[PDB]
């Protein structure tokens, strides 16, 4: 189940990435680590 | 508090001064009084 | 059913998962119960027939 | 309390919840509905 | 979100200092150019000022002077209000948890100007958290239902159940209730239905500072007998702005303004005139306030300043003046100037009251009006509202309003902060627990419940003690009801605690374990000795200067010796405890019990054995 | 411990004393006017104070009678304002039947310093020994040493009658134990095997054995070391309790005198 | 009526003392509803130490030491953090001083306390005798029998 | 947050009148609710500042409802007899 | 009825939601935790009011109330939200809290025997 869990991961990074070529960069490393750690729980919600 | 008792007859001693002669003998150091 | 401290004892302090496994396969057990209780369920049977004459 | 403890006591479900069957039967249709957005 | 941190950089200039950054001349405020001087030139000499005066690089100081004479208007206002900017964003700062300096102005700015947050908490909802570790960010176990929010919707009080009362740091008990009245009401009308009330009072008072300044003096004594005399009396008259003293005076009608000021101003007009020079303590430190860090407080260090903070509180008031008593207090009475001006004054004050608050003859205008403390007609004081009034030591007064029903809407005033006025603080002081006050049993009981928290309780048992004089805690047992039948009387429990009174066992008992601690004190006191000894025998690095400082060295090194004597005793009487077995330690346990007095640290050999307790720590 | 818990705790055992008919204390006044009262533990104390009276005062005896009052009342009655109700001496005690004083003077004496001195009223108490309810097991204190014995020695046959058939458990495994020997003894070859087993046998019914006269020795072992104290001091320690020895205390049962007799 | 209960008081408060002294003495010789509320109008360390400008202390007693005995991500939601900061900004006004109205951003609490606590530390069994097969047009019965077994035979193949 | 005070009503208190705040959608209401057997509804209510309120309840049951109950039987006699005397008597006088 | 449920472009439903060309919207979301099958994907479901239904009728046993079916269901249904994540620093609606495909949002409502008015 780790390993599942790894891939799916996974899944969600390369998808986001290839999604967003421009801060793939990896200046963004940890700022994508920001957005993939979202993203794999649930949908973002802004204040409205 | 208590009372010191000393079985010799049994002298006894307060803080007036028992003495339970087996009977009673309540020595003084009488009994004509009641509470309110 | 009554299980004797052994049983659980060889399970928890068993690390393996199936050392677990093994110690809980081969636990027994006893039941009080069969020296002391003897349960029976019984209906009153009946004696008029639900749809003739007499009923 | 219960019956056979000792065996009670031996995926992402809690990520994504579980499954719902009781909808399995649609699943081919929905898979064409994906492929032919014209309709 | 918080956590906008900064570094520590020396913005109190330890005022020691300041008397040259007063005393100076030859400077300026501002910034040379970043052509030939870089940044950090503070210090511009007669050839720099000169040409960055004759260039424009930097006004001298004299040219502020200048300029802020000359501008007026909205240059100046501009001019003092961006310098407050910068003053309260980078000179006085707030210090978390972290120890991080949040200025005033964005903190300031994070409080006002965020509008999200503040519909937010406009609203209670709970929104859970989720788990920081990466797998599920299920919900913590935290939950919660913060008492004070599940109150809300009562009308009078939020109940809150202790604990809760305790770490939200409300530490104002009430001693003392009564009321004023129009009229009081007769037994012999029917029912006494002619008593009408105007106001409902209560008194509270600092429960610690209660405990820490009349609990050293006045505990331990019979109650009844420290109330027979009147010094008590005149002491807590006197020592009332010490314990911050408050009342709270609620509306238990409609009232109209006009009628409240005058009656009030009648009122306390007698108390002010009668009034002879009062008696005040005297300041034993300067206490600055503490501008880098403005929460920082002080106290939490000087209690354990040297963890000996009373050889050093001794050398404190060395200088303003000596405690006249146990309690602690250097006090003063009026001299025979400050008694005269200062009731002048406070006439005065009173003098302003009916028409500040109504100034002019239609209401909408007046303060209150505007907000739901009186009627919308502004008119009548609404029922509910209530006052309160704080009396801080060196002539402070401050005065709050509250409206009154449901805990979620009410709103909270703070009308004004006076300072100065010892008449007003020793005039209302005795109108509520003088000799001849508004109400006698009010002051009565507040003298009564006031000597309870100095035997070490508290009212309104925040402890859940056993022993409360008023309000105990019960254990949970039931009081066991001993069978006839000889069926339960077991023999097969292991070990049963030893319950009998004096008796033959427990005399032996008491006499090995006193041997053993005899010993220990003997080994303590060996290690007293060597302690010091090694401690003479230092090659000592010592210039002959700071007696103080010399003072307080050796002291504490005495107190590094006690501790040397605490810890060898703990050692060897643990040695003796692990060796006797248990009976000894509940034998050791209660004796230190029975012997701690119940006001304070320690107090009424007895000292000995329990400080071998708190050595077996 | 709070005042109520304290007077809950103590119903169960009752006092006597002599009245009036109208509900009042006679009490002994003797010099400087201070007067003394009484309450005892049994009835002929009373009836003696009372015959006692009759002989030099016959209109007070033929008007007293004997009330019989429980511990909550009397020890109200002393932890409050004694001049509430006035009070210029009046002194009150109690009176220990010399029964259980000579009992509690022997007892005293023997354990190691004899003295012909005694403070208070017995209690007796008997370490091991606890009362078990359904949930939570108390701790007795008896106040007269017959109802004692009485109780320790029916809790310590049958404790020591679970000795024995417990060491007859031990013995029928060790039946057991010798039967498994012979299948290792010499029922193979000569040996390592066979000799560690011989050792095995040997160290096997040492310990049983020892285990036997151990079981023996207590046995031999007297009652459990029965321990006196004063009544006096077990309540000032009870109401002034709190902390760890406030969870002990909140265990204590008290017995009446002369109830497990009938 | 509140004196009632300040004579109980009283009474226990001598009883308390005086027992405790009764009971050093003997060991070491052997040896050798009216007032449960609370408020807060100013937040205590700044009347604690306010106050403690003016005493000396020879020693800190018990409820001064329980305080400081007590001053030494579960709360990291942006409400906790407001509220903190609210509660930063109102303390420095409290002692920043030493329409013209204004109103504070936290409500004064007052508080009561509760009196009378305690101490910190399926399936059913009916059964019937004789099972009643329904013994004592059918046709159809057998037809639709046969009927319904013989298409799923046919179905089968 | 969005409701302020919820009244039950009724003789057996199971329905509650409503009222909501001016936040809620559609302003301020009084929306009638009838309640299922939760036993968590009142610490819901409670934990989130709702003025939750009761009504007088009486005790007896039996003497409280036993003259509305005798009307609840007598009135409809009085209606019917009431709009047929209309017809028949106040037109055709 | 089960097209009616979500939000899916099935072109058996009455066209209540078009694109400028005229094509049923839909909502439907990959899930990223189980492709492959489709049915276990997310999607917003329809407002009520535009809904078909059928109405059955049902007959609850004597004991509906104390065996807590209805209890149990709502309890966990309405025990999921929103929530912070602070190692995002977000406002995050997980998973686990939003609708499948077909599945919806139970309403449960009482009526009032003194509505009546027989
Ligand atoms: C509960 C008794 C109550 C009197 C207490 C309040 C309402 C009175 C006493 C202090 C006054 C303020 C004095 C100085 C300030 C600031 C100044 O700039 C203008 C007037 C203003 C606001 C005044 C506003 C009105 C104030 C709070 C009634 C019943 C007598
Ligand atoms: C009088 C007995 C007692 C009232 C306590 C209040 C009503 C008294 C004590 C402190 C006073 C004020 C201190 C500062 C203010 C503001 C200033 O502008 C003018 C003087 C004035 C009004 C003072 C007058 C009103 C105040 C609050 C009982 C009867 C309530």
């Amino acid at each position: 189940v780790e390993a599942a869990y790894s891939a799916y991961l996974r899944r969600i990074a390369e998808a986001y990435l290839a999604e967003h070529p421009q801060m793939a960069a990896p200046e963004h490393a940890a700022h994508v680590a920001r957005v993939v750690r979202s993203r794999a729980l649930g949908t973002p919600l802004s204040f409205d | 508090x208590x009372x010191x008792y000393x079985x010799x007859x049994x002298x006894x001693x307060x803080x007036x001064x028992x003495x339970x002669x087996x009977x009673v003998h309540v020595f003084r150091k009488x009994x004509x009084x009641x509470x309110x | 059913p009554r299980y004797s401290p052994e049983a659980l004892a060889a399970l928890y302090g068993s690390s393996s998962s199936k050392g677990k496994a093994a110690a809980a396969a081969a636990a027994q057990h006893d039941t009080p119960a069969l020296r002391h209780l003897d349960v029976s369920y019984h209906g009153t049977g009946s004696a008029v027939a639900p749809g003739s004459g007499t009923a | 309390y219960g019956e056979g403890g000792l065996r009670r006591l031996l995926a992402l479900e809690a990520v994504v919840g579980k499954a719902p069957a009781t909808t399995g039967r649609y699943r081919r249709d929905l898979e064409l509905l994906l492929a032919h957005p014209e309709l | 979100d918080l956590s906008r941190p900064a570094e520590s950089l020396p913005a109190r200039a330890d005022e020691a200092a300041v008397q040259a950054a007063l005393a100076d001349d030859g400077g300026w405020v501002g910034t040379p150019d970043p052509s030939k001087y870089a940044a950090g030139t503070t210090q511009l000499s007669a050839r720099e000022l000169q040409e960055e005066v004759a260039k424009g690089n930097v006004m001298t100081w004299k040219d502020f002077k200048q300029q802020v004479s000359g501008l007026q208007g909205p240059e100046r206002e501009a001019l003092l209000a961006l310098v407050a900017q910068r003053v309260a964003a980078e000179r006085m700062f707030f210090t978390l948890e972290d120890g991080s300096k949040v200025s005033l102005w964005d903190l300031q700015q994070y409080v006002d100007n965020n509008p999200e947050l503040a519909a937010l908490a406009a609203s209670v909802r709970r929104i859970a958290v989720a788990d920081p570790e990466d797998p599920a960010g299920r919900p913590l176990p935290g939950g919660g239902a913060s008492g004070l929010d599940r109150s809300r919707g009562l009308t009078g009080a939020a109940h809150m159940s202790g604990q809760e009362a305790e770490e939200l740091e409300l530490d104002w008990g009430q001693v003392g209730r009564g009321a004023l009245w129009r009229r009081r009401p007769t037994r012999w009308l029917l029912g006494g239905l002619d008593g009408v009330k105007d106001w409902e009072l209560e008194a509270y008072a600092h429960e610690p500072l209660a405990n820490q300044l009349l609990g050293a003096k006045y505990g331990g004594r019979d109650p009844r007998a420290v109330v027979a005399d009147p010094a008590y009396a005149a002491d807590v008259l006197r020592a009332g702005p010490l314990l911050g003293m408050t009342f709270v005076l609620r509306a238990a009608r409609d009232l109209p303004l006009q009628e409240v000021a005058s009656s009030w101003r009648g009122l306390l007009g007698n108390y002010l005139q009668r009034q002879a020079p009062l008696s005040l303590p005297k300041a034993v430190r300067p206490a600055h306030l503490d501008p880098t860090d403005l929460n920082g407080v002080a106290w939490p260090a000087l209690l354990s300043r040297p963890a000996a903070a009373a050889h050093a509180a001794a050398e404190a008031e060395a200088a303003g003046a000596v405690p006249d008593d146990e309690m602690g207090v250097a006090w003063r009475v009026q001299s025979g100037k400050e008694a005269a001006a200062s009731v002048a004054a406070a006439q005065q004050l009173l003098q302003s009251l009916p028409d500040a608050l109504c100034p002019g003859p239609s209401p909408a205008a007046w303060p209150l009006t505007g907000t739901k403390l009186v009627d919308e007609g502004g008119r009548n004081w609404r029922r509910g509202g209530s006052v309160w009034v704080t009396l801080q030591p060196e002539g402070g007064v401050l005065v709050q309003a509250q409206t009154g029903g449901v805990v979620g809407e009410q709103e909270s005033y703070l009308l004004t902060h006076v300072q100065g006025q010892e008449a007003l603080a020793g005039a209302v002081m005795s109108a509520f627990m003088g000799p001849q006050p508004l109400d006698p049993e009010l002051a009565a009981a507040a003298r009564s419940v006031l000597l309870v928290p100095a035997n070490g309780f508290t009212a309104a048992n925040k402890e859940r003690d056993p022993n409360h004089p008023l309000y105990p805690s019960f254990t949970g047992v039931r009081p066991g009801r001993a069978p006839r039948d000889v069926a339960a009387y077991t023999l097969a429990g292991g070990r049963t605690p030893l319950l009998a009174a004096g008796g033959p066992g427990e005399a032996k008992l008491a006499s090995e374990l006193r041997t053993v601690m005899e010993a220990a004190l003997a080994a303590a006191a060996r290690a007293e000795a060597e302690a010091l000894a090694d401690a003479a025998t230092s090659p000592s690095s010592t210039s002959s200067r700071a007696a103080p400082a010399a003072a307080l060295a050796e002291a504490e090194a005495a107190e590094a010796r006690r501790a040397r004597g605490r810890a060898a005793a703990a050692a060897v009487m643990a040695e003796g405890l692990r060796r006797l077995g248990p009976d000894a330690v509940a034998m050791l346990e209660r004796t230190a019990a029975e012997a701690e007095a119940p006001q304070g640290g320690g107090a009424v050999t007895s000292s000995d054995i329990f400080s071998l307790a708190r050595t077996l720590e | 411990m709070a005042k109520d818990e304290v007077k809950a705790r103590l119903a169960p055992v009752p006092v006597y004393t002599v009245a009036n008919p109208k509900n009042e204390f006679v009490l002994v006044a003797g010099e400087n006017n201070t007067q003394l009262g009484f309450f005892f533990f049994r009835k002929e104390d009373a009836e003696a104070l009372i015959e006692k009276i009759r002989e030099e005062n016959p209109r007070l005896a033929r008007d007293s009678k004997i009330l019989r009052v429980p511990m909550d009342n009397v020890y109200e009655v002393f932890t409050t304002p004694r001049e509430q109700t006035g009070l210029q001496g009046i002194h009150f005690r109690f009176m220990p039947d010399m029964k259980q004083v000579a009992h509690a003077l022997q007892l005293y004496k023997d354990a190691g310093v004899p003295t012909r001195q005694f403070i208070g009223v017995p209690v007796f108490q008997a370490e091991g020994l606890t009362v078990t309810t359904r949930d939570m097991q108390y701790v007795p204190l008896f106040l007269c040493k017959e109802d004692l014995d009485i109780a320790v020695q029916s809790a310590y046959v049958q404790r020591n009658a679970a000795q024995i058939k417990l060491y007859k458990d031990k013995a029928d495994k060790y039946q057991a134990d010798y039967d498994q020997i012979a299948s290792q003894l010499e029922a193979a070859a000569n040996g390592r095997e066979r000799g560690g087993l011989e050792s095995r046998l040997a160290k096997a019914r040492v310990k049983l054995e020892a285990a036997r006269d151990k079981v023996e020795s207590v046995e031999r072992a007297p009652l459990p070391k029965v321990e006196v104290g004063s009544f006096e001091e077990v309540v000032m320690r009870m109401t002034a309790s709190a902390g760890n020895e406030l969870a002990a205390w909140s265990q204590v049962m008290f017995v009446a005198p002369e109830l497990l007799r009938d | 009526n509140d004196l009632i209960s300040i004579k109980y008081c009283f009474n226990n408060l001598y009883n308390y003392i005086s027992n405790k002294t009764a009971l050093s003495t003997k060991n070491l010789f052997l040896f050798s509803l009216p007032y449960l509320k609370a408020i807060s109008p100013l937040y205590s360390k700044f009347m604690i130490d306010h106050s403690l400008k003016f005493i000396t202390p020879k020693t800190t007693l018990k409820l001064l030491q329980h305080k400081l005995n007590k001053s030494p991500h579960s709360n990291s939601r942006p409400l906790n953090h407001y509220n903190q900061a609210l509660k930063l900004i109102n303390g420095y006004e409290q002692y920043k001083n030493n329409q013209n109205i204004t109103k504070l951003k936290l409500n004064l609490t007052k508080t009561t306390v509760p009196f009378k606590t305690l101490i910190k530390k399926n399936g059913h069994l009916s059964v019937v005798s004789n099972a009643n097969l329904l013994t004592g047009k059918r046709l159809n019965s057998y037809l639709i029998y046969v009927n319904q077994n013989l298409k799923k035979f046919i179905q089968l193949n | 947050g969005h409701v302020a005070r919820v009244r039950f009503y009724g003789p057996e208190k199971n329905k509650v009148m409503a009222t909501t705040r001016a936040s809620a959608p559609g302003g301020e209401r009084l929306c009638k609710v009838v309640l299922p057997p939760d036993p968590e509804l009142l610490d819901h209510l409670v934990s989130n500042g709702v003025v939750v309120d009761t009504g007088v309840t009486e005790d007896d049951r039996l003497r409280a409802s036993l003259l509305v109950q005798m009307l609840r039987y007598t009135v409809p006699f009085m209606v019917i007899s009431g709009l047929f005397w209309m017809i028949h008597t106040w037109i055709l006088d | 009825h089960p097209w009616s449920a979500s939000v899916l472009g099935h072109p058996a439903t009455h066209p209540f939601y078009e694109d400028s060309a005229h094509n049923r919207v839909s909502m439907l979301r990959p899930n990223p935790a189980a492709p492959e099958d489709v049915t276990q994907w997310f999607c917003a479901e329809m407002p009520e009011w535009d809904m078909e239904k059928y109405r059955f009728y049902v007959d609850l046993p004597g004991d509906f109330w104390e065996s807590g079916v209805l209890q149990r269901h709502l309890a966990a249904q309405r025990a999921e939200g929103a929530v912070w994540d602070p190692a995002s620093g977000q406002y995050i609606l997980p998973y686990r809290a939003q609708k499948k495909v077909f599945q919806v949002s139970t309403e449960v409502q009482l009526l009032d025997p003194q509505e009546s008015w027989d």
